[PDB]
């Protein structure tokens, strides 16, 4: 995220790779991740939403309100992150996924995913498109609470 | 004897580092016919022909991750084609299975992997890299391919 006030420095940076705890090595695996679809290809914003109260610890009385950014990978895994440019970064903007696509497909709903659109409705509708010419209409719903 | 460094965890060679320490010539030179390197449960790298291994740090030069493999990873340290390890190679990576978009678990059925055409997808992007696809093994998740240089 870059500001036009500071057009050379990013106001916020979000790594999409799960790579925590292993530093101090270089740079050449970029061939093999791409073959497996592990490259982010497209993204879109859903409408302004109230952050689910379980992501912050149990000590905030106000409601926090952020944009849900939906991120598409070439393997067709979707991820979510909640983004505000107005609040302190404390557990705002962690990555959330992969997001489970019901019903379970046996072809895996393709590996040629190339565009994504987050329609302004309630619940959200996320359109996922592929280079084969397929368009999937994903209704976004909050997960279940599991009975113990 | 040979000045070879290999200390990072789960990494191995064929011949073993103790066999390579026998075929090091009196001069401190070590040339190996059909040398293999690898990291257990993740993959291997095989150099058809003869390879001089003298004075090489393998813990800096060769890295094998889940679903990633490479040689000379600062490209300012990459020697010319046919010098050191920058040459034609057969590479395997193991546990190359795709994720199910709904259970979020890795797909380990050969029937299911045939039905997605995972083999033809691995062939397709081997070819986009300029590599030669060889054989996929669904049971181990092994993707096998030849490459010309690193």
């Amino acid at each position: 995220i870059y500001s036009l006030r500071e057009p050379q420095t990013p106001t916020n940076v979000i790594i999409l790779s799960e790579a925590e705890e292993e530093s101090l090595v270089l740079n050449k695996g970029r061939a093999y991740t791409a073959s497996l679809g592990e490259t982010a290809v497209a993204f879109d914003f859903g409408p302004l939403a109230a952050v689910p109260k379980t992501l912050f610890g149990q000590n905030g009385k106000d409601e926090v309100v952020a944009y849900p950014l939906y991120i598409l990978y070439e393997n067709g895994e979707t991820f979510l992150t909640y983004i505000s440019l107005l609040h302190s970064p404390g557990n705002i903007g962690k990555l959330l996924g992969p997001l489970p696509m019901h019903p379970a497909a046996e072809d895996n709903y393709g590996y040629d995913a190339c565009a994504v659109l987050c329609l302004p409705c309630v619940p959200n509708i996320l359109v996922i498109a592929t280079e084969s010419g397929m368009l999937y209409h994903c209704v976004v719903l909050e997960g279940e609470e599991e009975d113990d | 004897p040979a000045g070879i460094i290999l200390t990072k965890v789960g990494y191995y060679t064929i011949p073993s580092m103790d066999d390579l320490a026998k075929i090091t010539n009196e001069k401190g030179e070590c040339i190996v016919s059909d040398f293999t390197i690898g990291r257990k449960g993740y993959g291997s790298i095989y150099f058809e022909g003869d390879v001089n291994l003298t004075n090489l740090n393998l813990d800096d030069i060769v890295h094998i991750r889940r679903k990633e493999v490479v040689v000379y990873l600062d490209d300012n340290q990459k020697p010319p084609v046919g010098e050191g390890l920058n040459r034609k190679a057969e590479v395997t990576l193991d546990g190359v299975w795709p994720t199910d978009k709904t259970s979020r678990c890795l797909i380990k059925s050969p029937d299911r992997l045939a039905d997605i055409n995972y083999e033809g997808r691995l062939e397709a992007v081997s070819r986009k890299q300029g590599a030669q696809f060889k054989e996929y093994r669904p049971e181990t998740g092994s993707w096998v391919f030849k490459v010309s240089h690193f």
